[PDB]
């Protein structure tokens, strides 16, 4: 895998296919 | 956190691994 | 606004959506 | 769940605020 | 709901979120 | 206008929805 | 090109990308 | 509509620029 | 069709939707 | 991380985030 | 092809790795 | 190449089809 640069909604994606069935938790600062 | 270091600097798929529930 | 089906990554999608700053958690066991 | 709420059934953006910390 | 930094396919994405069976119009300037 | 408005501040779900046909 | 199909939220993403600055109207109820 | 062209059916890029403003 | 602005995936997205079942190369610089 | 069903832009979304600069190839023909 | 393992069938992300460049 | 042209400056359509298999 490579090194990602990711933004807003590209985040959540990223977590989404990284966690599958396990979710996840999206929480940003402030 | 995470949200912000990914998008400010980069960030590894491991790194997001670690906010699977 | 509507109610349709959200799914995947639209789900998820939606969430950051609707959620934003306050984040979220997406957990699809329950 | 979520998914049961908002995929497998369908959800407004109302419900799906329900999933926000 | 909380405010909304949509660019591009975002903002679509999200009026297509929002709007569902009632569809939108997508208009930008110039 | 709202394409903008999204994409150089910010806008609310209550002002897209305004787009809604 | 080519022919696809183009649901929901893919389907508005391809007007965004076809359309662009000419803006674009999404009438699922036709 | 477009839902019917594209969606059940399959559309082209150019039968998608029909619903350009 | 308009021209584009497609950075990162929403031009491997643009990519899919342009090239169908031919599919398609994606290939960054360095 | 996990494995799931990823397919058409999703799958090559997958891609784009698992390859990156490396680029990829989607060939649905195979 | 990636179609097959990965759509109808399901894969890994290391799997997707198998048609990066 | 074109991953930076679409991105830094604008790209066609056309151009993007040079892409395909
Ligand atoms: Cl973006
Ligand atoms: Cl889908
Ligand atoms: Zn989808
Ligand atoms: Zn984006």
């Amino acid at each position: 895998f490579v090194n990602q640069h990711l933004c807003g909604s590209h985040l959540v994606e990223a977590l989404y296919l990284v966690c599958g069935e396990r979710g996840f938790f999206y929480t940003p600062k402030t | 956190g995470i949200v912000e270091q990914c998008c400010t600097s980069i960030c590894s798929l491991y790194q997001l691994e670690n906010y699977c529930n």
